[PDB]
């Protein structure tokens, strides 16, 4: 096997799987894309001539890395558990009618649940977020202004 | 010739919501 069989071989890989790549069939476009630069890898070994060959096999590589798509999600799973602690200690303060701290805390849960939701795309999350802080809202106006 | 690669690339609410509920009464 020489570089010209090679090349070739890593011409019908790449344009395969750059098809792939189009159809958003990601997992066997990864494949393909492994084959071309494995192509290119061994036609440079065998002394290929084409002028580009580097730069195309770090192409495809970089291209497997992008498609094979953290700590945000740790992020907010601690938002979270604050807001729920927050809206525990107003739940408390609330029961013992020390209305003044229960107000502080619902309100203090309302911003940190609004802030959170400013993080995320994740429209499920942002109405959780904001029927909690509705809630505490709702119940500190019921301290503070009794009707 | 070789193509190239294309353009293209919790808690729980509702035992508070439970607990919220019971406070309106």
């Amino acid at each position: 096997m020489d570089a010209t069989a090679l090349e070739r071989d890593a011409v019908q890989f790449a344009r395969l799987a750059v098809q792939r790549d189009h159809e958003g069939r990601y997992s066997e476009a990864v494949f393909y894309y492994k084959e071309a630069a494995q192509a290119l890898i061994y036609a440079e070994m065998a002394g290929s001539s084409l002028e580009n060959i580097q730069e195309k096999i770090t192409e495809y590589l970089e291209r497997v890395q992008a498609l094979h798509s953290d700590p945000l999600k740790s992020k907010h799973q601690l938002d979270l558990e604050r807001a729920h602690f927050l809206v525990t200690q107003a739940f408390d303060e609330d029961e013992k009618e020390n209305v003044e701290d229960a107000i502080e805390l619902y309100t203090e849960a309302v911003d940190l649940c609004l802030k959170t939701s400013y993080e995320t795309a994740d429209k499920v999350l942002q109405n959780k977020l904001k029927q909690l802080a509705r809630q505490a809202l709702d119940r500190a106006e019921a301290l503070s202004e009794p009707l | 010739v070789l193509p190239e690669l294309p353009s293209v690339p919790d808690i729980d609410f509702d035992d508070l919501s439970r607990r919220f509920e019971e406070l309106k009464k």
